[PDB]
């Protein structure tokens, strides 16, 4: 089961590169990279020694999905490996960037709960949350239509360390199409 | 002129 | 009169068979100016009027990068409408997009208007109000609420009210010669026996610009409606217009008839008689 | 689904005076898809430089397109636009009439 990760990061701006590098501890002499959706495709690379580089390019939203790499020796048969973990690529900044907000305040006593919420009077169907230093991100519905906003909570729990937090807002039928970033939060834990 | 302005849809 | 910029985009599926067909093209009333076909050698926005080539690299460069962007668009758009309709890769698809803003004679906004169509048929359109936007189905809801999100509205009532009201009443200033002229038809008319009791009688209208013009048989001066052949205006090849209209008399009842031209750039509407 | 079917006008810039030179015309308008063919015959056989203009759309987003020869007409030399579509059986042909 190869690893498969993207470089520097899985949400890519518009217009912008990004690389979907294949990695694997057992040598290996063929990689694929197989894009799932409504526009599927595969790539082949060779690699080296052993990894593969898939550059993926200038991002737009045909770009966007569930990538999933594979490996094999040799051609024929395709002696298929089991399927990476999935990578999710994402396209950002294509709408209007939502509200974030800390509930009780977004600085918050050690042991303290913690809830964040995204807002936005976009009609957005769902909500994703990304923290600095994790590669996924919190993903929860919108409720329906309240003062003329839309709007998800993500409860933290519990605070020990910070976290800068982002929110991002989409629609339900591109859902790797994302709005742009929130303005950046900062949670402290006093 | 043209728009520069343009949206997926 | 009113004046009018408008632009048309066509994006045509071709599967198997490369990347979509793109064609822009920009109009100031009757009149083509600028083009871009993304087939053609260039791959550059190019001139189609000659008082428009005043206008330096920088402008050029803007239009290029900016209807390219508009291609790519386009392209993915595409895709995406495959997508909302549950469509096929194997077949071809065609999106359409017109928009543009016209001004009075006193040079103020009178309005402006974008609609775009999928496989000829309204997708979505701009509200009268430029505020909203009109979907024709629930593919283009969808479409309807990521613009809303993306401010697509206001955007395009701020290009509406802003440069293109501009840009045009700055090309009808350079291009006053041509743009601003009266260019009246040149009529006269055939006579043609088809029986010896029948002839037809044709009148005629070349040379003419702009192209709106209005083409009327009267028979002792009441109206020829149903039993007058017209037929629709057309280019002449050379920036004017042309168009005939042509009626079926009895032998020689011809006197009675009378043929009625109404263009602006007549002092007076004319009357031809045989 | 939808699918137009083109009307078709085939005449000359300027009324045709033998041995004057001149240009011939073929306007294509009213039809969907955009996909098109259109020919310009001398006696039955395709005259080879022929230009167009860009295409572009009406109202009802039906599209239409010039096509047109420099030419120089005589008494002898018959003229027609020959149009290809999809919504053609067949593909139509209109001969120029001198005489209108």
């Amino acid at each position: 089961k190869p690893s498969l990760l993207a470089h520097p990061g899985p949400l890519v701006k518009s217009e912008e590169t990004v690389i979907l590098q294949c990695w694997s501890d057992v040598r290996f002499e063929h990689f694929l990279l197989h894009r799932e959706g409504k526009y599927k495709d595969t790539l082949h690379l060779i690699g080296e020694h052993s990894k593969a580089n898939f550059s993926i390019g200038p991002m737009m939203q045909d770009l966007a999905g569930t990538y999933r790499c594979y490996g094999s020796v040799t051609h024929s048969p395709y002696q298929l490996s089991a399927p990476s973990d999935p990578l999710d690529i994402v396209i950002t900044g294509l709408y209007e960037k939502p509200s974030l907000s800390a509930q009780p305040g977004p600085t918050v006593l050690a042991g303290e709960s913690v809830t964040l919420s995204c807002s936005s009077r976009s009609s957005y169907d769902m909500y994703h949350l990304s923290r600095e230093g994790e590669a996924h991100e919190r993903r929860f519905s919108a409720g329906p239509k309240v003062n003329g906003t839309f709007q998800a909570d993500f409860p933290l729990g519990p605070a020990t360390h910070g976290g800068t937090y982002r929110c991002f807002g989409s629609f339900r039928d591109s859902p790797y199409e994302w709005s742009n970033s929130s303005d950046p939060l900062l949670v402290s834990v006093t | 002129m043209l728009i520069y302005s343009m949206w997926g849809k | 009169g009113s004046h009018s910029m408008r632009y048309f985009y066509t994006s045509v599926s071709r599967p198997g068979r490369g990347e979509p067909r793109f064609i822009a093209v920009g109009y100031v009333d009757d009149t083509q100016f600028v083009r871009f076909d993304s087939d053609a050698a260039s791959q550059r926005m190019e001139p189609r009027a000659p008082w428009i080539e005043q206008e330096g690299p920088e402008y050029w460069d803007q239009e290029t990068r900016n209807v390219k962007a508009q291609s790519q668009t386009d392209r993915v758009d595409l895709g995406t409408l495959r997508g909302y309709y549950n469509q096929s890769e194997d077949g071809s698809h065609t999106i359409q997009i017109m928009y543009g803003c016209d001004v009075g004679p006193d040079g103020r906004f009178l309005r402006g208007y974008r609609q775009d169509a999928y496989d000829g048929k309204d997708y979505i359109a701009l509200n009268e109000d430029l505020r909203s936007w009109t979907a024709a189905d629930m593919a283009a809801q969808i479409t309807k609420r990521k613009w809303e999100a993306a401010h697509a509205a206001e955007q395009q009532r701020a290009y509406l009210e802003g440069r293109c009201v501009e840009w045009l009443r700055r090309y009808l200033e350079n291009g006053k010669e041509t743009l601003q002229r009266t260019d009246p038809p040149k009529t006269h008319m055939t006579h043609h026996p088809i029986s010896d009791h029948e002839a037809t009688l044709r009148c005629w209208a070349l040379g003419f610009y702009p192209a709106e013009i209005t083409l009327t048989w009267q028979r002792d001066g009441e109206d020829q409606t149903q039993d007058t052949e017209l037929v629709e205006t057309r280019p002449a090849g050379d920036g004017t217009f042309q168009k005939w209209a042509a009626v079926v008399v009895p032998s020689g009842e011809e006197q009675r008839y009378t043929c009625h031209v109404q263009h602006e750039g007549l002092p007076k509407p004319l009357t031809l008689r045989w | 689904m939808i699918q137009r079917t083109p009307k078709i006008q085939v005449y000359s810039r300027h009324p045709a005076e033998n041995g004057k030179s001149n240009f011939l015309n073929c306007y294509v308008s009213g039809f969907h898809p955009s996909d098109i063919e259109v020919d310009l015959l001398k006696n039955g056989e395709r005259i080879e430089k022929v230009e167009h203009s860009d295409l572009s759309f009406s109202k009802d987003w039906s599209f239409y397109l010039l096509y047109y020869t420099e030419f120089t007409p005589t008494e002898k030399d018959e003229y027609a636009c020959r149009v290809n579509h999809v919504t053609l059986s067949q593909p139509k042909i209109v001969k120029w009439d001198r005489d209108m």
